[PDB]
RNA sequence: GGGUGUUACAGCCCCGCCCCGGCAGCAGCAGCUCGCCGAAUCCCGGGGCCGAGGGAGCGAGACCCGUGCGCCGCGCUCUC
RNA sequence: CCGUCGGGCCCGGGGGGCCACGCGUCCAGCGCACGGGGUCGGCGGCGAUGUCGGCUACCCACCCGACCCGUCUU
RNA sequence: CCCAUACCCGGCCGUCGCUGGCAGUCGGCAGAGCGAGAAAGAGAGGGACGCUACGCCGCGACGAGUAGGAGGGC
C-alpha cells in the first residue's frame, strides 16, 4: 500500500531521462529495500439438475479462414493520438476558412477540442457562422488577436456535441449556447476599432496579390 | 465571394531533352520567380479544372459539366520560380500553357 | 528484419551501443550548461557598458 | 562474468543482489 | 588511381559507415547488422562482440583487422549528393580521382 | 592645382619598455573579413514517396486449461 | 631541474556525477514505449432514370519518342 | 540548378545460391521449447492453417545478347 508518487526524473529529451540509472537507484531509496522472493454453472431444473456451460461451441464453421496477423507496436487508435497545434494559433486568433461553405470568412478561434479540431466561432451576428468545428489544417492564422482569457466557454460542448447525427434543424440547445458565448465575445471585439468591420469582410485574392509575397 | 487560389501555368512535364516523364508536371506560379519563394507553396494542393461534354456528379452540388484533376506540389524545381507537381492522373497534353489552380488549404501557416 | 538507422532511430542504437544513452544523456546537460554560462557572461557585459 | 562455461559460480553473487 | 578516390577516414566517418551501411558477410550472405549476436556469432573468436568493438578494430587498425574488415560487406554508397567536380582527372588537377587525404571525410558525408 | 617639408590645427608605419600593456570577445548575431572539423554534437520543424510481411506468443503449469500487446531493447510506478 | 586540462579503474596521503549496494571467511508483478515492416476502438459527401464504375478493347485529340521489314555483310 | 535503363532506398517477377528449413499435425497414453556469441543432455537410477515432399516455406545475391547450346511449357 502507498500513494503512487509521480515519476522522479523529468524527461530531458524524448526517450532520455535526466538522471542515470545509478542516481536513480539512490533516488527511489532502492538501496534499503531488498525484497527476497468457471464455465460450468450448476442450475437446478424442475427431474434433477443440469450443469450449463458458458459459451458453448460455435454452430458454424466457414470453409476456410484468414490467418491471424503479426503484432506491431507503434500503432495507436485515433482516440489515443497526440494532438498537435501550430504555435501561432493561440486562443484569441482570427482565422480564415479555406474549404467549407464558410470559406473566405474571418472566423474567431476559441479553444481546442479533444479530437484536434478547432472550436472556431466567428460571431454569428457578424460572420453568420455558428459554434463550429474546423480542422486546423485548412486555416490561415492571422497575426491579430483578442484577449479571450476571461471568456467562459461551456464544458458540455465537445467532439460529441458537434458530431453529425445521421433536413437539418437548429435545436434550441444550439441557440442558447450561441448567444451565451456571443454575449462575451461581442463586447471584447468592439473594444478594438474597425474590428467588427474586419470580420464582416470576406477574404479574397486580387490582381498583384501573392500570398507568399504578403504576410499575415 | 472571391478567388481563393493562386494562378499557375502548366509549363510542361519533367523532361530531359529527348525523354519526358509524364508522371510529373512543371508548374509556373505567378509572382514567384526564385527558389527561396517556393517554400510557401511546397505541399499545397493544386487542381487542373476543365469542362467536358457529359455531366459529372459534383460534391455538394448539381451535375455540372466541369471536372478536375487533383494533385499536389512536391518539390521546388529549377532555380527560379518553377515547381514540380504530381497529379492523381498524369495531366493531358492539351493542358500545356493553360491555367491550373493552386489552392491554399494544406497551409503551414 | 527492416534495417532501421541507428543515427536516426534512438533505441535501435541503444540495442547495439548501450553506452550511447549516457553519451547523449551527457552532451545535453553540458550544452544546457554552457548555454547557461554564455548567457550570464552576456548579461554581465551589459553591466560593464553602463558603469 | 560474461563467460558461459566458467562464469556460473560468479554471477550467482548478483542473484542474491535482488534478494 | 584513375578509378578510385581514396583518403584517410575520420572517426565520425567510420561510425556513419558502419551504422548506416554496415552489412556482415554471414555465410556468404549480405546481412544487415541489426543485432550484436550477428557479430559475436562470427567474430567472437577475436573478442569482437559488439559494434563499438568492430569500429575499434577498423578505426584503430589492430591485429585482427583482416578478419574484421573482410567480415563487412563492401559498402554500397549512394551517388554523391552535391555533385562531383570531375570524375576523370586526378584530384590534384581539379578532378576527383586519387588520394584526397583528409577531404575523403567530406566525400563520405554526401555519399553516405 | 603647384612648390616646400615630418604631424603642426590630419593621419600612416616601424623599435623598445610598458605583466604576451591591460580589457571585452574569440574562427563572433557587427547573422558574410578569411579555416578545417565533431566520442571535440546534440535539439527542433517542414515537404515528398512507401507501409512489403501476417499464428512473434504470454501464464496456471502435472497442485491447472486462461489469455493474445509479444521477443529483444529503454526506464515508469508500487510492494519504504 | 622545467614543461603536460598527460598515464598508472587520474599512484598514494589532508558542488556534480558513478550499468557502485548483502552479511560471512581465508591470501516479483502492473503500465509507458524512437523496440523483431500500418494502423485508426477517425471521418465526409453523392447514388433510380441519369447517373456511377469498366486498367483494358472502338474512335479522336495532343506532348514526347519513333526511317522498312527479311538478308548477306566490318 | 537540370537528368540516364548508372548508384542508393522500397515493391514485384524470375534465375542462381544457401547442395537452406519443414514428416514435430509428437493432445486428459496431452502439457505447446530448441534464435542459442562460446566441442556436447529441457536424459534416466476442448486446441486455426498446413505437408499435389515432383509439395510448401525463408533468406541473400544477381538479370544485355547475334551465331550457338540447354531447360520448361496447365
Amino acid at each position: 500500500k502507498g500513494k503512487p508518487h509521480c515519476s522522479r526524473n523529468p524527461v530531458l529529451v524524448r526517450g532520455i531521462g535526466r538522471y542515470s540509472r545509478s542516481a536513480m537507484y539512490s533516488r527511489k531509496a532502492l538501496y534499503k529495500r531488498k525484497y527476497a522472493a468457471l464455465a460450468t454453472v450448476t442450475k437446478p431444473v424442475g427431474g434433477g439438475t443440469r450443469v450449463v456451460k458458458l459459451r458453448k461451441m460455435p454452430r458454424y464453421y466457414p470453409t476456410e479462414d484468414v490467418p491471424r496477423k503479426l503484432l506491431s507496436h507503434g500503432k495507436k487508435p485515433f482516440s489515443q493520438h497526440v494532438r498537435k497545434l501550430r504555435a501561432s494559433i493561440t486562443p484569441g486568433t482570427i482565422l480564415i476558412i479555406l474549404t467549407g461553405r464558410h470559406r473566405g470568412k474571418r472566423v474567431v478561434f476559441l479553444k481546442q477540442l479533444s479530437s484536434g479540431l478547432l472550436l472556431v466561432t466567428g460571431p454569428l451576428s457578424l460572420n453568420r457562422v455558428p459554434l463550429r468545428r474546423t480542422h486546423q489544417k485548412f486555416v490561415i492564422a492571422t497575426s491579430t488577436k483578442i484577449d479571450i482569457s476571461g471568456v467562459k466557454i461551456p464544458k458540455h460542448l465537445t467532439d460529441a456535441y458537434f458530431k453529425k447525427k445521421k433536413k437539418y434543424e437548429i435545436t434550441e440547445q444550439r441557440k442558447v449556447d450561441q448567444k451565451a458565448v456571443d454575449s462575451q465575445i461581442l463586447p471584447k471585439i468592439k473594444a478594438v476599432p474597425q474590428l467588427q468591420g474586419y470580420l464582416r469582410s470576406v477574404f479574397a485574392l486580387t490582381n498583384g496579390v501573392y500570398p507568399h509575397k504578403l504576410v499575415f | 465571394s472571391g478567388r481563393l487560389w493562386c494562378k499557375a501555368i502548366f509549363a510542361g512535364y519533367k523532361r530531359g531533352l529527348r525523354n519526358q516523364r509524364e508522371h510529373t508536371a512543371l508548374l509556373k506560379i505567378e509572382g514567384v520567380y526564385a527558389r527561396d519563394e517556393t517554400e510557401f507553396y511546397l505541399g499545397k494542393r493544386c487542381a487542373y479544372v476543365y469542362k467536358a461534354k457529359n455531366n459529372t456528379v459534383t460534391p455538394g452540388g448539381k451535375p455540372n459539366k466541369t471536372r478536375v484533376i487533383w494533385g499536389k506540389v512536391t518539390r521546388a524545381h529549377g532555380n527560379s520560380g518553377m515547381v514540380r507537381a504530381k497529379f492523381r492522373s498524369n495531366l493531358p497534353a492539351k493542358a500545356i500553357g493553360h491555367r491550373i489552380r493552386v489552392m491554399l488549404y494544406p497551409s503551414r501557416i | 528484419v527492416l534495417k532501421k538507422n541507428p543515427l536516426k532511430n534512438l533505441r535501435i542504437m541503444l540495442k547495439l551501443n548501450p553506452y550511447a544513452k549516457t553519451m547523449r544523456r551527457n552532451t545535453i546537460l553540458r550544452q544546457a550548461r554552457n548555454h547557461k554560462l554564455r548567457v550570464e557572461r552576456a548579461a554581465a557585459a551589459l553591466a560593464a557598458k553602463s558603469d | 562474468i560474461a563467460h558461459p562455461k566458467l562464469g556460473r559460480r560468479a554471477r550467482a553473487r548478483i542473484a542474491r543482489g535482488l534478494r | 588511381e584513375p578509378y578510385i578516390a581514396w583518403g584517410y577516414p575520420n572517426l565520425k566517418s567510420v561510425n556513419e559507415l558502419i551504422y548506416k551501411r554496415g552489412y556482415g558477410k554471414i555465410n556468404k550472405k549480405r546481412i544487415a547488422l541489426t543485432d550484436n549476436t550477428l557479430i559475436a556469432r562470427s567474430l567472437g573468436k577475436y573478442n569482437i562482440i559488439c559494434m563499438e568493438d568492430l569500429i575499434h578494430e577498423i578505426y584503430t587498425v589492430g591485429k585482427h583487422f583482416k578478419e574484421a574488415n573482410n567480415f563487412l560487406w563492401p559498402f554500397k554508397l549512394s551517388s554523391p549528393r552535391g555533385g562531383m567536380k570531375k570524375k576523370t582527372t586526378h584530384f590534384v588537377e581539379g578532378g576527383d580521382a586519387g588520394n584526397r587525404e583528409d577531404q575523403i571525410n567530406r566525400l563520405i558525408r554526401r555519399m553516405n
